[PDB]
């Protein structure tokens, strides 16, 4: 971060079944409270 | 409760941003009861310090 605190960024890769040659990527940021998902502003991959 | 302090603001890189909204920090007279609700008992010394 700006203050020099280190955080764990976990990137998850999912292979799309509906569309061939398509992959879905998600980001999660891990703090002392747990693993909080990180959302993309204009991403075209959405989950319920 | 009537206790007046000063606010210190800092930037995201950790450096000082502002002090007392840019105003110098001057405290009220220590032993003058007319300016402070809790006068310091200065035992005959200068009350306007």
């Amino acid at each position: 971060d700006s203050m020099g605190q280190s955080y764990k960024l976990t990137t998850y890769y999912l292979k799309d079944q509906t569309q061939p040659n398509t992959w879905n990527t998600y980001y999660t940021v891990t703090d002392k409270e747990g693993e909080k998902p990180l959302n993309v502003a204009a991403g075209d991959a959405q989950t319920p | 409760t009537g206790h007046v302090g000063h606010t210190m603001k800092f930037n995201n890189d950790g450096t000082l941003a502002s002090l007392n909204n840019g105003q110098p920090i001057t405290s009220v007279a220590l032993g003058d009861p007319a300016t402070n609700t809790t006068p310091v008992d200065m035992n005959g010394a200068d009350p306007a310090q």
